[PDB]
RNA sequence: AGCCAGGAUGUUGGCUUAGAAGCAGCCAUCAUUUAAAGAAAGCGUAAUAGCUCACUGGUCGAGUCGGCCUGCGCGGAAGA
């Protein structure tokens, strides 16, 4: 390894993909298979790519005196185990689901996702982002306005009103 | 995916698919049919061209036969028909034998698009790079 | 040093009786249990047991650490109790209990009958479990290692007294 | 940065000599210029650490007499027999 | 055993004790690698 | 130091190879997947192996590692 330079290096760096990243995730990995990587890594190959990192720093004492880059809020994201996911390009859209959907297949506990950065707070996972470049959930949004949502009460009660 | 439960890879070519005196009771002997190794394989074998090499999976339940998906050959058979020698090794690092470049290769490295470690479709060149090198090849790139 | 140096909180519940040299813990389950000591000295106070050497003994830490530990496994000892379990292995092995007394089948022209000691209880839950819970940590370890011993398990097929922290090597015999 | 401190030595002789890498001292000299030789005692275990950085025998050493700094060149160097300790160390006014 | 006049942990599991007045190898993985009077 | 994890993919590498898919064998030891993962440590395979090691993350929370110069002891050590 090395010493209070490799240190702050893997900080810098590491925090660096937190300010000039996208998004940002924090999972504890109890039980880390290879497979693990061989997931992320996988959903790179033809969705993603080298444009995301995870390292397990919860070095802590590194990956968080190493957020001068405006980190706050995260002392309390500094609990037991983590595994960094931070973005550098693409959408912050489609990195937070991949977990989603792993831990929620057992993939290793996922810190409840304890929230991260971007919006800059505390757990709830929401799905602000992943409905991008899917517009056509704007298409079914307008809901025919003036036709779908009247094809389903003004016209309803001839299907349930003849009672 | 999952982790373990049945599978094997014992072959020489697809020339000649289901041998006998090569692997015979060989080939299979856990839940595999000698004689039933010639018609799941040659479906698609005797699809594409016979040849090079073609290990598989051996994803065995208790439900008779079995079932095999199969993928990609190995990259260091390709010098035997698109490269040079019949051999390979041989003589290894006591005398530049073979030379290949980077011309060459490349529609080798192109062909397996759903077996590459490396999204970077460039990095994934790096790899084949050394299957060809395994026996004394210098590379002209 | 370090285990001695550590705490050993007396759980709402243990008696906690220190007369000189000599400490006696009791609570929920297990006939008290009372050892002695030497030159560590044990000081209780609080909610814990402190322990530390005594100056005049190089032995001191040393002997205030196994202190430590002992008096640990004592508290614990009356607390939560003590674990065991062996697993017999071979065709028409077995074991018994018929009272405070096991019998065990081993294979041998006889059974064998081996008498429980003072407060340790035991169990076959199966043909081929024994499973044995008491207070005193360093008894149960006894009568297991006792009770395994009729039988040792043989490093060829495997049959024999087992605990089940098992490892078994066993091995392949002399080629023809 | 080699520094070393010593005594002006008040006995000389492999009597005395013994005495002192026995008492974990030992015997050195300091010689040239027009300044007449020096008698002196420097610690072994200190030294035993300056000599084993190369740096001993290229860089000028400083001498501290009583406080006075002297400062000379590593001339040359006695080594046990069998053993990695000093036996002696000449000096040069250098 | 092994009573050889010099023990020397031959293994990694080799651990090498004194129980009494002699040292002996204690190995977990190996039993040959047992030994006494040392 | 324990204890919780992980240890792949090109690559079953080709090879004097009956069969060799890391370890009686040859020579090679290069490049990726990433926090780490060696064509490389061990058991030992009909061949897959299954299960475990260097190396990295987690827990814990103050020391810990091995040489050097020296003092005193242990084994080595059986006889009428
Ligand atoms: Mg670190
Ligand atoms: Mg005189
Ligand atoms: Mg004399
Ligand atoms: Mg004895
Ligand atoms: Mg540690
Ligand atoms: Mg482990
Ligand atoms: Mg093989
Ligand atoms: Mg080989
Ligand atoms: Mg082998
Ligand atoms: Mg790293
Ligand atoms: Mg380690
Ligand atoms: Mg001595």
């Amino acid at each position: 390894m090395a010493l209070n330079l490799q240190d702050k290096q893997a900080i810098v760096a590491e925090v660096s993909e937190v300010a000039k990243g996208a998004l940002s995730a924090v999972v504890a990995d109890s039980r880390g298979v290879t497979v693990d990587k061989m997931t992320e890594l996988r959903k790179a190959g033809r969705e993603a790519g080298v444009y995301m990192r995870v390292v397990r720093n919860t070095l802590l004492r590194r990956a968080v005196e190493g957020t001068p880059f405006e980190c706050l809020k995260d002392a309390f994201v500094g609990p037991t185990l983590i595994a960094y996911s931070m973005e550098h390009p693409g959408a912050a859209a489609r990195l937070f689901k991949e977990f989603a959907k792993a831990n929620a297949k057992f993939e290793v506990k996922a810190a409840a996702f304890e929230g991260e950065l971007i919006p800059a707070s505390q757990i709830d996972r929401l799905a602000t982002l992943p409905t991008y470049e899917e517009a056509i959930a704007r298409l079914m949004a307008t809901m025919k306005e003036a036709s779908a949502g009247k094809l389903v009460r003004t016209l309803a009660a001839v299907r349930d009103a003849k009672e | 995916a999952k982790k373990v439960q049945a599978y094997v890879k014992l072959q020489v070519a697809a020339g000649m698919a289901n041998p006998s005196p090569p692997v015979g009771p060989a080939l299979g002997q856990q839940g595999v049919n000698i004689m039933e190794f010639c018609k799941a394989f040659n479906a698609k074998t005797d699809s594409i061209e016979k040849g090079l090499p073609i290990p598989v999976v051996i994803t065995v339940y208790a439900d008779r036969s079995f079932t095999f998906v199969t993928k990609t050959p190995p990259a260091a058979v390709l010098l035997k028909k698109a490269a040079g020698i019949k051999s390979g090794s041989g003589k290894p690092n006591k005398d530049k034998v073979g030379k290949i470049s980077r011309a060459q290769l490349q529609e080798i490295a192109q062909t397996k698009a759903a077996d590459m470690t490396g999204a970077d479709i460039e990095a994934m060149t790096r790899s084949i790079e050394g299957t060809a090198r395994s026996m004394g090849l210098v590379v002209e790139d | 040093s370090r285990v001695a140096k550590a705490p050993v909180v007396v759980p709402a519940g243990v008696d906690v009786k220190i007369n000189g040299q000599v400490i006696t813990i009791k609570g929920k389950n297990g006939e008290l249990t009372r050892t002695l000591n030497d030159a560590v000295e044990v000081k209780h106070a609080d909610n814990t047991l402190t322990f530390g050497p005594r100056d005049g003994y190089a032995d001191g830490w040393a002997q205030a650490g196994t202190a430590r530990a002992l008096l640990n496994s004592m508290v614990i000892g009356v607390t939560e109790g003590f674990t065991k379990k062996l697993q017999l292995v071979g065709v028409g092995y077995r074991a018994a209990v018929k009272g405070n007394v096991i019998n065990l089948s081993l294979g041998f022209s006889h059974p064998v009958d081996h008498q429980l000691p003072a407060g340790i209880t035991a169990e076959c839950p199966t043909q081929t479990e024994i499973v044995l819970k008491g207070a005193d940590k360093q008894v149960i370890g006894q009568v297991a290692a006792d009770l395994r011993a009729y039988r040792r398990p043989e490093p060829y097929k495997g049959k024999g007294v087992r605990y089940a922290d098992e490892v078994v090597r066993t091995k392949e015999a002399k080629k023809k | 940065m080699f520094t070393i401190n010593a005594e002006v030595r008040k006995e000389q002789g492999k009597g005395a000599s013994r005495r002192l890498r026995a008492a974990n001292k030992f015997p050195a000299i300091i010689y040239g210029g027009k300044e007449a030789p020096l008698a002196i005692e420097l610690d072994h275990d200190k030294v035993m650490n300056m000599q084993a950085k190369a740096e001993f025998y290229s860089e000028v050493l400083t001498i501290v007499v009583d406080g006075k700094e002297i400062k000379v060149k590593a001339q040359d160097v006695q080594r046990h027999p069998y053993k990695p300790k000093l036996q002696h160390i000449d000096f040069v006014r250098a | 055993m092994k009573v050889r006049a010099s023990v020397k942990k031959l293994c990694r599991n080799c651990k090498i004790v004194k129980r009494d007045g002699v040292i002996r190898v204690i190995c977990s993985a190996e039993p040959k690698h047992k030994q006494r009077q040392g």
